[PDB]
RNA sequence: CAAGGAGGUAAAAAUGAAAU
RNA sequence: CGCGGGGUGGAGCAGCCUGGUAGCUCGUCGGGCUCAUAACCCGAAGGUCGUCGGUUCAAAUCCGGCCCCCGCAACCA
RNA sequence: CCGGGCACUCUAACGGGACUGCCCGCGAAAGCGGGAGGAAGGAGGGGACGACGUCUGGUCAGCAUGGCCCUUACGGCCUGGGCGACACACGUGCUACAAUGCCCACUACAAAGCGAUGCCACCCGGCAACGGGGAGCUAAUCGCAAAAAGGUGGGCCCAGUUCGGAUUGGGGUCUGCAACCCGACCCCAUGAAGCCGGAAUCGCUAGUAAUCGCGGAUCAGCCAUGCCGCGGUGAAUACG
């Protein structure tokens, strides 16, 4: 097969960065690690909320960190916890200003990410596979999608025999420039091992 | 399988001749590119057949072509593991590019010491019908001569 | 007798008794069928039917290949009483 | 020897020669890159992400 | 002229024909008639009688060459003979002195190519 | 000879300087 | 201007490979 | 046991007679061709001449003594 | 170099710029040939982009991970050794066998990049590697660098030779806790094999092949002749 990152394929025009910030060397390698570190914690008790992205901004010690949630119900009115330390406990190796926003991502049938990460969850739940693909597929075009295409490979239903289930309405034209494709992966853990789902979805450009 | 008849290569002409023929035989004296040492080679024996002989050296150049020009060459051809040798007529492309190449050839084939002088005595000799040069074009006509048999073969 | 091996797994099971070079289920099997080609005089000896004895053929020709299990052979060269190039290889 | 050999990657001590780069992401001590203490693959990971900053693809 | 141990050089340039002696190489040449003050450049062809005498003697002493410095160095690895150390079995062996690959290669000590098979 | 180290050419090659290859002037 | 039927037909080039 | 012929590289054969050179095919070893083998092509290495004596400046060669191999002979009673 | 100016060159940001749109011919169309049109053309030249799938291809030694196995040990620390071993065989290469060549001196003309826990101008010692100093540079400012092939001059004169540089002795320098096994240079002396390659076998159709040097990553240092880039000069030939 070989494809390249349809995400990275874009990253200059179509689809912007993700962590957004300028220095020259001395400092990149140490704000990358720190970065990378934010991403980590923040993927862990966060994931209940399902993030698509996690925006990143500095400006000399004011790192903004911009959290995309389909349903940002653990954010909980002020006081009402789930925030206050939560964002605070960032700055216990970093000790700046942990700006910490949440995003209302409309519409979860049209976010990559959180369409496989749907589908993931339903490997583990020991779902029918190839029935969970078409549904998520006809979910995500029935949300008004322009193209939509879903990927799950390897030990599929458990079973000696290492397949790759496919399915994709619509269109998803992968090697145009003007696509806003978005992509989303997610790891199904399973008592017989690890699978790989891919999530394509595709708007028009021009 | 050549779709394209490929269009012949075009040259620049040279300093103070316009020859459209001296610049591909300054080529040919060209190794790894240096048209500065090849080009100069042979303006040096132009300067040396000033010296044997009282003759202009564009005519002793554009006659020595004409001596060392095959008529006819041998060409391997069909049927039988390609056993055939077909005596062939030869292209004035053809012609022109073996002239020139066996002349360089024949020249660096010579004992002399220095290129220009080897360059210009080859020249000599194949202008008048001596040269090392006029011997591999009499021999490839040799060759083309002795195949007269399959001849009509042709194609 | 074993005189020489192109396998260091097989090599140090062999020698020193170390099992961290096969698959840990099949220790027990190596182990018979390597003694069964050590002390084999001859290669009619290597002929029980569990083995599946056989000449390889083509590049190969010149060596032997009893199976251990699964897809797994135990390739040799046999000659005079003694097995050389001892290899635990896929067959492919 | 991974998981205490990651340890003196960070350790580095004794003998200033002793010590030597070792990618973050994974444990990498092979084609480690200065600029991001990162090796060559899980540069291509993050950088496909677009979690590396200003990192582009290269066409010319 | 029989300069040290050898007369060789005739018509070639005694910057040159010095180079014929095992112990003047290049740098010694021009370093012996510079010091010695002769031009380099003449006929080799036995000259000046008086610039080849004032050659020969600065030449022939100074520095050691010719056979008996060829002695001095065989005796340096002669040192290594003994009880020696690590550098001395190179020698012995007749396998490069300095530690380099000789899986391959190493021709110009090991000789040529002798092929086992099999 | 640019593997000569005593050459203004095979110093080049080699990149080092030296007395068969000053550092200019 | 559009072929139906009749005939001279390549050479030198052999083998299989190691669980279903 | 009576005559004749023969023992030479791993195999089969020359060279002996007209003493000073041991050569041929196959095989082996290296390298190529092929996905691979065979075939093919390139390049190599390899012989106490059965053995014990003698002649001679010099022995595969000429002369003896044994040691095997093969072939002829063994008739008249 | 200043005053001053920024039209040239350059820098980098958006744009214009050919779509065979226009002419002749062919054709039912698509299209094809040809021609002024211009820097450019009938996808301008190169990049990034790799369909359904194939190879039980590769990768448990980047990483994640199901199963099996090891736990006073198949884990952990350390000094030392080894990965660099060499009777041989193959792959990819570097340097050559020379005179369109070698050596020395002088003198030009690049691009793309890297550097203030470094690049290090200019002086000083030193044959040199290099060491002492020490200015400028958070760098289209200072430095790495003079690009090299080229040119001009002069010397060798075709001989294993001023070709070729292996191998070896000695003397040094620098990094490093330390360089025996196993580091790179510098200097003295040795100067080998090779005089152009058997059967076979590779690359490239235009800035291309060939040839020349320059940068970078990794990196204390370096076994880099490698890899990834940069420009300099610049062929031959395509009937088929
Ligand atoms: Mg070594
Ligand atoms: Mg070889
Ligand atoms: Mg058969
Ligand atoms: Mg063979
Ligand atoms: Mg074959
Ligand atoms: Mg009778
Ligand atoms: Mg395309
Ligand atoms: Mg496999
Ligand atoms: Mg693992
Ligand atoms: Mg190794
Ligand atoms: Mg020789
Ligand atoms: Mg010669
Ligand atoms: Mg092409
Ligand atoms: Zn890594």
């Amino acid at each position: 097969g070989n494809k390249i990152h349809p995400i990275g394929f874009r990253l200059g025009i179509t689809r912007d960065w993700e962590s957004r910030w300028y220095a020259g060397k001395k400092q990149y390698r140490h704000l990358l690690l720190e970065d990378q570190r934010i991403r980590g914690l923040l993927e862990k008790e966060l994931y209940s909320a399902g993030l698509a992205r996690v925006d990143i901004e500095r400006a000399a010690d004011n790192v903004a960190v911009t959290v995309h949630v389909a349903k940002p119900g653990v954010v909980i009115g002020r006081g009402g916890e789930r925030i206050r330390v939560l964002r605070e406990e960032l700055a216990k190796l970093t000790g700046k200003n942990v700006a910490l926003n949440v995003q209302e991502v409309q519409n979860p049938n049209l976010s990559a990410p959180l369409v496989a990460q749907r589908v993931a969850e339903q490997i583990e739940r020991r779902f029918a596979v190839r029935r969970a693909i078409k549904q998520a597929v006809q979910r995500v075009m029935e949300s008004g999608a322009k193209g939509a295409k879903v990927i799950v490979s390897g030990r599929i239903g458990g079973a000696e025999q290492a397949r790759t289930e496919w399915a994709a309405q619509g269109r998803v034209p992968l090697h145009t420039l003007r696509a806003n494709i978005d992509y989303g992966f997610a790891l199904a853990r399973t008592t017989y091992g690890v699978l790989g789902v891919k999530a394509y979805i595709f708007l028009g450009e021009v | 399988a050549r779709r394209r008849r490929a269009e012949v290569r075009q040259l620049q002409p040279d300093l103070v001749y316009g020859d459209v023929l001296v610049t591909a035989f300054i080529n040919k004296i060209m190794r790894d590119g240096k048209k500065n040492l090849a080009a100069r080679i042979f303006y040096d024996a132009c300067k040396i057949i000033q010296e044997k002989t009282g003759q202009e050296p564009l005519k002793v150049f554009k006659q020595a072509v004409e001596n060392v020009k095959p008529r006819m060459e041998v060409r391997s051809r069909r049927v039988g593991g390609a056993n055939y040798q077909v005596p062939m007529e030869v292209s004035p492309r053809r012609q022109q590019s073996l002239a020139l190449r066996w002349l360089v050839q024949a020249a660096n084939q010579r004992p002399e010491r220095r290129a220009a002088v080897r360059i210009a005595h080859e020249l000599m000799d194949a202008a008048e019908g001596k040269g090392g040069a006029v011997k591999k074009k009499e021999d490839v006509e040799r060759m083309a001569e002795a195949n007269r048999a399959y001849a009509h073969y042709r194609w | 007798g074993i005189k020489s091996f192109k396998h260091k797994g097989l090599k140090l099971l062999f020698e020193k008794g170390v099992t961290s070079g096969v698959p840990a289920q099949d220790v027990d099997r190596i182990n018979d069928r390597l003694q069964a080609i050590d002390t084999a005089t001859e290669i009619g000896e290597l002929n029980r039917q569990i083995y599946k004895l056989h000449p390889l053929k083509g590049d190969r020709e010149g060596y032997w290949s009893i199976t251990v299990r699964a897809n797994w052979r135990i390739t040799f060269q046999f000659i005079n009483g003694d097995a050389y190039i001892l290899n635990y290889e896929d067959y492919h | 020897a991974r998981k205490a050999l990651i340890e003196k990657a960070k350790r580095t001590p004794k003998f200033k020669v002793r010590a030597y780069t070792r990618c973050v992401r994974c444990g990498r001590a092979r084609s480690v890159y200065r600029f991001f203490g990162l090796c060559r693959i899980c540069l291509r990971e993050l950088a496909h992400k677009g979690q590396l900053p200003g990192v582009r693809k290269a066409s010319w | 002229a029989r300069i040290a141990g050898v007369e060789i050089p005739r018509n070639k340039r005694v910057d040159v024909a010095l180079t014929y002696i095992y112990g003047i190489g290049k740098a010694r040449a021009k370093e012996a008639l510079e010091k010695t003050g002769i031009n380099p450049a003449t006929r080799v062809k036995d000259l000046t009688e008086a610039e080849v005498v004032r050659l020969r003697e600065y030449v022939e002493n100074t520095w050691k060459l010719e056979g008996e410095l060829r002695a001095e160095v065989a005796a340096n690895i002669k040192r290594l003979m003994d009880i020696g150390c690590y550098r001395g079995l190179r020698h012995r062996r007749g396998l490069p002195v300095r530690g380099q690959r000789t899986r391959t290669n190493a021709r110009t000590r090991k000789g040529p190519r002798k092929t086992v098979a099999g | 000879g640019k593997g000569d180290r005593r050459t203004r050419r095979g110093k080049i090659w080699r990149g080092t300087y030296g007395k068969y290859r000053p550092r200019k002037k």
